[PDB]
């Protein structure tokens, strides 16, 4: 499929069995998803971007659909106000940018 | 505006 | 052009006459330029992201030349952490995410 950008390009995931709405996003290195209870282990991590960092949860081999494409790979949990899917996982589901 | 990670 | 996301999509622009680095973000509604200078008038303005909220300087009718295509819009220019193309001129020169 081909999304426009007109709006946020925000789209159906499944993470941990459940359906919730995260953005496409190119400018992201890893996956952010406010989904605080997610059983399983996790380590603290720090991100950052425009208005400096926070700290996140870092859990490893997530399994997260994408539009029905299956990615799995690091889910980084923390208080976001959009839920991001970045480059870690875009990667896995074959998305590219043309113009 | 929301602008996005590193 | 086609660009896939194992590494951050960096392009070269041409803003104000100069050459500069930015990233193609999606998930981003507008474009923020590291401090500079630009032409015109300018006026205050906040935007927010993972972090919180900056303040930044808005320009608007800039021409950015972005791999090679126009645009014309609204840039902001402030302390981001990496200068960034938002979908307010990813739009204006055709761009999509594509899997």
């Amino acid at each position: 499929p081909q999304i426009t950008l007109w709006k946020r390009p925000l789209v159906t995931i499944r993470i941990g069995g459940n359906l919730k709405e995260a953005l496409l996003d190119t400018g992201a290195d890893d996956t952010v998803i406010e989904e605080l209870n997610l059983p399983g282990k996790w380590k603290p991590k720090l991100i950052g971007g425009i208005g400096g960092f926070i700290k996140v949860r870092q859990y490893d081999q997530i399994p997260v659909e994408i539009a029905g494409h299956k990615a799995i790979g690091t889910v980084l949990v923390g208080p976001t106000p959009v839920n991001i899917i970045g480059r870690n996982l875009l990667t896995q589901i074959g998305a590219t940018l043309n113009f | 505006s929301l602008n996005x990670i590193x």
